[PDB]
């Protein structure tokens, strides 16, 4: 392979290759972020639909 | 004249259709 | 051998050279975007915003580099209609040859890293063998998306660094570019609310750093790590198609429907507008206030801009058009020449008649003409024995407010039933059919188009997703299983 | 048994469906 | 009768670029075959 | 689940074919 | 021998449906008009409903 | 840079290519017609 | 200005000369 | 009263997802 | 572990397998068909199409349906908590809430079980091209009845569940749209029509090649890693009935896996684009030609009439809320009749 500078100096960045966290690790985490995001995106739907009146969605 | 073109595209899958049925290449048993 | 489908895969396990490959897929569509532009330009009539704005000639990219601030010529013109002198480097023509220069640049960078692909970079230390550590990669690409992204919503949008964002008033008539300060509540959640924009990009490049931190420094649940497959790059195709459709089904969903991104004055208006008579009740509005004035009828009509009239016309309706039917909408009716005015109708007892609007649904509608209890008092009949409604029976008059035909009044059957044709179709406007040689079959606008392209590429992508998902999942049993 | 159970049952759907035939020609639906 | 012109491009740009496409693979994909063929 | 969804089947079709059958019966 | 449970539940719910439907609960639970309901003394046209927002009040009219 | 191991011979056989100039031409013929318009 | 731009360029530049021996 | 009403969504909601999710909790031990 | 013991649970070999998929799938697959029987024996549409709709009524199982909601809803989700049915069941029927409801569960019940076949696939050990093959059927549902009404004015002009219904929204897409012009619809004709030939062919060729592996005039009973028919003589069969015969058996049930499903997606294509009223109605040639020439006459131009005609009668009755009046005169028809 070649070495080169700009390698060199990106080479720590791709040098984890495979490292993982035991178990679950941080799952139930990313779970709860997931479920917010879930309620965001179905808030904006409603919003957007007018099933969610709050603000009138129109051309303002 | 696009009589000329739909002639043309026709022609052109009649003589596939022609090829792919006499000029084939051969199924051979195992 | 590989089949031609498959052919592509040559380059999974080849780090350097999925990187040549990507910027050969960049380079080309940089350069489309230069190319496009160019030929917009090359085609483009910028010699009346009013009546033949982009949205009627055709225009793809033009409302986009418009959208955020370039809207400028070095033929010293604008799409706004105002007349600078010197735009500097970001006209359209400068947007143009920079992305074909970015195009050539992506192109030899590609050549280069086609060549020397076995960079030790992609080397794995302990097995010497090519690996990408994609979590880490992620974390990386996340920061500068985020970075990226908080940026534009800080400077450009807000104007604190930046031109900002194309804003107009509620009937597109006074579009601009305008810095746009960021609204925080809940009003900010307002698709039609420009501020909404800026405090998005913001709020979420700011998050988006907050993450980018925490996938730099923790790794993987080795669970996820299994469950994901996050040592195959297929995973991260399936993951990144399926961001992609999503996005591609919610900008197909804002263009459709209407957003503060999506300007009637660069897109063109939307189908809801007329199906609602948006416009018709706006001038309307302004007509009776005008008369609550003191201003007579012809005068209050008179005040009504054409641009207004010209979008209470079904030929500008984007749910009017064929798949097939190629070219701007000028090739269609014609390139807009002159408002005629609003034409009121009216029997000899004095009812004011309305004719009826053509719904989007109709490629054809009989001509009838009602009244203000929506009660026919006239139409065009097809079989004219034993009719009892035609224009020759009832005694229509005709008499144009404001406009070109500004106080004509016109009581011949003839020409009141050409004004009711006419008619059905909204507002009635002058048409140059010559320079396009139009064939008069109306044509959808640049929204129509782009709603269409992109709800179809995102169903096909939803294909792609659940294919690479599958190649994914199920790696070790894609050649076949055993017993 | 369970071809009688069979033909039983079999008879009371027909006889359900029948019913049903029936009101095709009667009350609602029936153009009278 | 009054066409879109354009079509002619398309039809034939369209029909001729995969058609010279496949008959490239085809050809190539066979003279492989024969070396393999030969030297076994 | 095998009751479950016999029985979430089999409950309400004899519900509805009863219901039916009475209106096989109702007059103008 | 499970014919028992079966031949006092299975007629139960058959009758049930039946009187779901005989007593006229069916009309007043799924708003479903009864033959003589369809047109009013007042009104002669079909009662459409034109307020999306206002659909109750609509349609208590 | 070294020679590429990732390198792969492409295949075609000629029932292939009976089915892409099928494919090709037949789809020529529908579209044509929408094409001219 | 063109400043901005020229000046970014140039620095791009000289990372990519810099780089490249 | 939407909003309202969206919450009260949720709380049924998580109601009834939680009788499913319990349900096969106490038949896993 | 609590997860584990979760997902032993429901991987258990049953009558009825569950899984995951089976907590999305058995819900909304339930829901979207008990609303189906519930709509098409109780629920009328007078209020929003003006129609009657159910058995209750006097419908038959052919002019019964759940109805599309009221064309004032919009694009509304119409939940039964919404601004609009304010949790009143009666007038959320009345809607037609019902509609949505069928609509959406029977969308997450879609998305349930084509989950379902991935995951049954790869507790097997299978390759999921059976969810592949549904991905079809799928683009279906999710064009055909979401995307075309989001594309148009309301859910009202999306296909009522029923059979004389969905007839209809047939006929409709015709006369509005000239949806058999559409190269998309005949692409998917093509998908249908090929699918059911490759199914009957592929059925008789193997039926009539088998092998004798019994003596009973019931060849059924007499069926192993041996071919039970002979590959060799279909394939001599068809080279010299038809010309071309298969002659490798994975690549002819790809081919018969193929070409329905595709079928299936490129019609998707063509209804997203009649859900922007991007149609393939007219040739703009034959249209000028026509116009300028009163002798001249296709099978287009008479289908174009024929489009004239469905849409005035059927606008009247179709479309109640749009309050269409079309005088006797002004509606086209020819001598006579
Ligand atoms: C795939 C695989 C899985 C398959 C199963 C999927 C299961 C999930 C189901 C999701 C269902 C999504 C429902 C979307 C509801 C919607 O769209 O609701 C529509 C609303 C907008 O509502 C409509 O808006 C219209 C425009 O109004 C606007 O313009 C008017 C002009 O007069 C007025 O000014 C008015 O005040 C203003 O609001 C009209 O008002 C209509 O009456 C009104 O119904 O948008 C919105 O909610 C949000 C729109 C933005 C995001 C949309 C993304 C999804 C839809 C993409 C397709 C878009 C159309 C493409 C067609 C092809
Ligand atoms: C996000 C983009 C993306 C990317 C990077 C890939 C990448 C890949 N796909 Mg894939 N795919 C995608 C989206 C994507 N796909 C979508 C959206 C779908 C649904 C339609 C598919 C469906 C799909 C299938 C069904 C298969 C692949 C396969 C493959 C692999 C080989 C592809 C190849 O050599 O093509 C070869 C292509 C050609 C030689 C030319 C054919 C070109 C066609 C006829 C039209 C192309 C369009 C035109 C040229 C340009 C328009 C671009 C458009 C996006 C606007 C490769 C890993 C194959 C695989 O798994 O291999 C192992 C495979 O069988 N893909
Ligand atoms: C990432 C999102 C994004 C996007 C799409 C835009 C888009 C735009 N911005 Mg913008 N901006 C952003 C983020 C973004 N900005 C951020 C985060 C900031 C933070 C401060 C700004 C600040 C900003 C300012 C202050 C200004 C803009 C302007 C513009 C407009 C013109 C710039 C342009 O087209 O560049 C396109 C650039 C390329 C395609 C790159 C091409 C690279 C080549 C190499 C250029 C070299 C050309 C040269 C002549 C040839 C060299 C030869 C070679 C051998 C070296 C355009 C609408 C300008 C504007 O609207 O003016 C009216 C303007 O004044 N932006
Ligand atoms: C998907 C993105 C997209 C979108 C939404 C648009 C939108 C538009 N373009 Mg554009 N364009 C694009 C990509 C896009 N373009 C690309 C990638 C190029 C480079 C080739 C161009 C080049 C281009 C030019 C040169 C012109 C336009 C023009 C236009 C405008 C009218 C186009 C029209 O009537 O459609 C016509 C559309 C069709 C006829 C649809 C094609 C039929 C479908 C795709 C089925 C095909 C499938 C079939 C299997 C393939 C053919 C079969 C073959 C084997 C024979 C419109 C605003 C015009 C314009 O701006 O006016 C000045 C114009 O002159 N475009
Ligand atoms: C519609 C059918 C469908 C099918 C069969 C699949 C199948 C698959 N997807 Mg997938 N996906 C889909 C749709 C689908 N997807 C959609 C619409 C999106 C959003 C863009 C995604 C986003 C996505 C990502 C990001 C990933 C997958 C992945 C996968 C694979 C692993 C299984 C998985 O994660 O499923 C996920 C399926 C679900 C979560 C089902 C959705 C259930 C939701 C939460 C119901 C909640 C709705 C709510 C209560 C009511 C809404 C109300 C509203 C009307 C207002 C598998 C091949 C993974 C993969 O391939 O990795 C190898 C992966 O990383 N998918
Ligand atoms: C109308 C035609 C049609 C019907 C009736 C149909 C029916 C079915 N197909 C299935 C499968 C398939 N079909 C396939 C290829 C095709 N399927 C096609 C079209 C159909 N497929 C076509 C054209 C193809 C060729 C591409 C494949 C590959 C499969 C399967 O793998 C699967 C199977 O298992 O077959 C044995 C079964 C899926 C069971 C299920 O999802 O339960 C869940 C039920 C749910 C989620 C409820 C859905 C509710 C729907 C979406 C709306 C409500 C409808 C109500 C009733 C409406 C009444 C009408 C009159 C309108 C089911 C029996
Ligand atoms: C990565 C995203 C960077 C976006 C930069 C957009 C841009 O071109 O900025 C353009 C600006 C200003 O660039 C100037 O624009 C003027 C019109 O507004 C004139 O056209 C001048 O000729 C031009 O030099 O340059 C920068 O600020 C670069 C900032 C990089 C950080
Ligand atoms: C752009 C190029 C496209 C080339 C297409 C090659 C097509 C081709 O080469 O097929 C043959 C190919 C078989 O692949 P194999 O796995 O056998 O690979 C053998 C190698 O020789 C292939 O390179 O099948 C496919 O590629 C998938 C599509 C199945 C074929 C169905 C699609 C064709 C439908 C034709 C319908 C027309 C008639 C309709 C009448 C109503
Ligand atoms: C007097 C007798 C008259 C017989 C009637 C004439 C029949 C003509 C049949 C031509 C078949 C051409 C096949 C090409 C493609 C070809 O050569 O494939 C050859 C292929 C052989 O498959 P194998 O099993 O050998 O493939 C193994 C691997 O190569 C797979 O990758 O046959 C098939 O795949 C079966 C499907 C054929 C059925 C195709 C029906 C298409 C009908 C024509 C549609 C267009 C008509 C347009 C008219 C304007
Ligand atoms: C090298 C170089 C350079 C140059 C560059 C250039 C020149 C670029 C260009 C670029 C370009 C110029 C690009 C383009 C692109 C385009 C595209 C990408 C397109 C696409 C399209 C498509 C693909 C489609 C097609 C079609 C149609 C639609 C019709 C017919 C059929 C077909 C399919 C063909 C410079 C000096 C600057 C610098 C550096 C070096
Ligand atoms: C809506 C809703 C819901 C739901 C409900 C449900 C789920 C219901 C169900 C329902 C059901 C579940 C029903 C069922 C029904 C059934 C039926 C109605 C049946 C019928 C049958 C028949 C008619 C037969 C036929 C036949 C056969 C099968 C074959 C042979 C021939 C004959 C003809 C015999 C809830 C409350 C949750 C909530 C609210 C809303
Ligand atoms: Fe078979």
């Amino acid at each position: 392979a070649l070495k080169t500078r700009l390698g060199e100096l990106l080479r720590p960045l791709n040098s984890q290759y495979g490292k993982v966290a035991p178990g679950w690790g941080t799952t139930p985490i990313m779970g709860i972020f997931m479920a917010l995001f879930l309620l965001f995106l179905i808030i904006i739907l409603q919003i957007y639909n007018s099933s969610l009146i709050l603000l009138d969605i129109s051309w303002t | 004249m696009e009589a000329l073109v739909y002639v043309f595209l026709l022609i052109g899958t009649l003589v596939v259709i022609f090829f792919a049925i006499f000029f084939r290449d051969p199924p051979r048993i195992a | 051998a590989l089949p031609w489908y498959r052919v592509h895969t040559v380059v999974l396990n080849d780090p350097g050279r999925l990187i040549s490959v990507h910027l050969m897929h960049t380079a080309l569509v940089s350069g489309w975007a230069g190319s496009m532009a160019l030929y917009e330009l090359a085609v483009f009539d910028p010699s009346d915003p009013v009546l033949n704005p982009m949205w009627r000639q055709g225009m793809f990219v033009m409302p986009f580099m418009a959208r955020l601030g370039v809207t400028d010529s070095w033929g010293g013109w604008s799409i706004t209609g105002e007349s600078v002198s010197n735009p500097g480097l970001w006209s359209f023509e400068g947007v143009a040859l920079t992305h074909i220069v970015l195009s050539g640049l992506l192109f030899l960078a590609s050549i280069w890293h086609w060549v020397y692909w076995d960079l030790d970079l992609f080397r794995d230390p302990r097995t010497l063998e090519p690996a990408l550590d994609l979590p880490k990669v992620f974390g990386i690409h996340l920061v500068l998306s985020s970075l990226l992204c908080f940026g534009f919503g800080a400077f450009h949008v807000t104007g604190l660094f930046g031109p900002g964002i194309w804003i107009s008033d509620a009937y597109g008539l006074t579009g601009r570019i305008q810095s746009v300060a960021p609204a925080w509540g809940p009003e900010g959640f307002n698709p039609f609310n420009p501020g909404g924009i800026a405090s998005h990009h913001i709020a979420a490049g700011t998050v988006g750093i907050l993450a980018g931190v925490f996938h730099l420094n923790v790794r993987p649940p080795q669970r996820l790590y299994r469950a994901l497959r996050m040592g195959n790059i297929e995973t991260v195709l399936s993951s990144s198609i399926a961001a992609v459709f999503f996005a591609s089904f919610v900008v197909s969903g804002t263009m459709w429907y209407g957003a503060a991104s999506t300007p009637i004055e660069l897109f063109g208006p939307t189908r809801y507008q007329w199906d609602s008579g948006y416009f018709q009740q706006e001038i309307e509005k302004r007509v009776e206030e005008s008369l609550s004035n003191g201003l007579s009828l012809p005068e209050a009509w008179s005040n009504i801009p054409d641009k207004l009239a010209f979008y209470d016309y079904i030929g500008n309706n984007p749910a009017k058009g064929g798949l097939f039917r190629a070219g701007p909408m000028n090739k269609g009716d014609g390139i807009a020449e002159a408002w005629l005015g609003h034409p009121v109708f009216q029997d000899k007892e004095g009812h004011e008649l309305i004719v009826r609007r053509m719904p989007a649904f109709f490629e054809n509608f009989p001509i009838i003409l009602v009244d203000k209890d929506g009660i026919i008092r006239a139409d065009i009949p097809f079989r004219r024995a034993e009719s009892k409604y035609s224009i020759e029976q009832v005694g229509v008059t005709c008499s144009f407010y404001g406009g070109k035909l500004n106080n004509q009044s016109f009581k011949d059957a003839s020409t009141v039933k050409k004004y009711a044709r006419k008619a059905q179709f909204g507002e009635v406007f002058e048409f140059d059919r010559t320079i396009l040689d139009s064939d008069g079959v109306f044509r959808s606008s640049p929204r129509g188009w782009f709603t269409f392209g992109h709800a179809n590429f995102a169903l096909l992508f939803f294909f792609g997703h659940l294919w690479h998902g599958s190649r994914t999942l199920f790696r070790d049993v894609f050649a076949g299983i055993g017993a | 048994p369970l071809w009688l159970v069979v033909t039983f049952g079999g008879i009371v759907v027909l006889t359900v469906l029948g019913i049903f035939i029936y009101g095709s020609y009667s009350g609602l639906g029936s153009s009278l | 009768m009054v066409v879109q012109e354009g079509g002619y491009l398309a039809v034939l740009l369209g029909v001729l670029f995969p058609v010279a496409f496949l008959i490239i693979l085809y050809i190539q994909s066979e003279a492989r075959n024969a070396g393999m063929r030969e030297a076994a | 689940f095998r009751w479950l969804a016999i029985h979430g089947l089999a409950i309400p079709t004899v519900f509805f074919f009863g219901a039916i059958t009475a209106m096989q019966f109702i007059q103008r | 021998r499970y014919w028992v449970i079966h031949s006092i539940t299975i007629p139960s719910l058959f009758i049930a449906g039946w009187l779901f439907v005989s007593t006229g609960l069916a009309y007043d639970v799924f708003g479903t008009p009864r033959p003589n309901e369809y047109f009013s003394e007042n009104r002669q046209q079909v009662p459409l409903i034109n307020d999306r927002f206002n659909a109750r009040e609509e349609l208590d009219d | 840079s070294g020679i590429n191991p990732n390198k792969q011979p492409v295949e075609l056989n000629r029932t292939s290519l009976f089915w892409g100039l099928l494919l090709i031409f037949v789809l020529a013929v529908l579209f044509s017609s929408y094409f001219f318009n | 200005w063109f400043a901005v731009s020229a000046v970014a360029l140039v620095v791009v530049a000289a990372v990519l000369v810099a780089v490249a021996a | 009263p939407s909003l309202a009403a969206f919450f009260w969504s949720l709380i049924w909601a998580a109601v009834l997802v939680i009788l499913p999710i319990t349900g096969a909790i106490i038949w896993v031990s | 572990g609590w997860f584990d013991l979760l997902d032993d649970w429901l991987k258990r070999d049953r009558f009825v397998f569950i899984g995951w998929s089976g907590i999305l799938l058995f819900p909304c697959a339930y829901l979207a068909l008990g609303a189906w029987f519930t709509g098409t024996t109780f629920v009328s549409s007078w209020y929003t199409h003006g129609l009657a709709s159910s058995y209750l009524e006097g419908c038959n199982f052919l002019t019964a349906a759940v109805s599309s909601p009221a064309n004032s809803m919009g694009h509304s989700l119409l939940f039964l908590w919404g601004p609009e049915a304010q949790g009143d069941f009666t007038r959320w029927c009345q809607i037609g809430g019902l509609w949505t409801f069928t609509a959406l569960h029977g969308s997450f019940g879609l998305i349930g079980f084509c989950l379902r076949q991935f995951e049954i696939a790869r507790l097997v050990g299978l390759r999921p091209y059976n969810a592949i093959a549904f991905s079809g059927p799928i683009a279906v549902f999710v064009s055909v009845f979401l995307l075309y009404p989001l594309g148009q004015a309301s859910w009202f002009f999306a296909p009522s569940f029923g059979v004389a219904a969905i007839f209809r929204f047939l006929l409709f897409l015709q006369g509005f749209h000239n949806w058999t012009l559409n190269p998309f619809h005949m692409m998917g004709v093509a998908g249908i029509l090929g699918g059911a030939l490759l199914c009957a062919i592929h059925g008789a060729t193997v039926e009539n090649t088998l092998f004798e592996d019994g003596e009973a005039s019931d060849t059924f009973r007499a069926f192993q890693s041996e071919e039970t028919y002979s590959m060799v003589t279909a394939n001599r069969f068809w080279s010299q009935i038809f010309g071309v015969a298969f002659a490798n058996k994975r690549w002819l049930h790809f081919f018969l896996l193929f070409v329905p499903v595709t079928g299936l997606w490129v019609s998707s294509i063509g209804i997203v684009g009649l859900a922007l009223n991007l149609r393939a109605y007219d040739f703009v040639s034959q249209e000028i030609r026509a116009a300028e020439d009163p002798e001249f006459e296709t099978f287009y131009t008479k289908n174009i009439l024929l489009n004239e005609g469905i849409r005035a009668w059927m606008a009247a009755q179709d479309q109640p809320h749009e309050n269409f009046v079309f005088p006797e005169e002004v509606l086209p028809r020819g001598n006579a009749l």
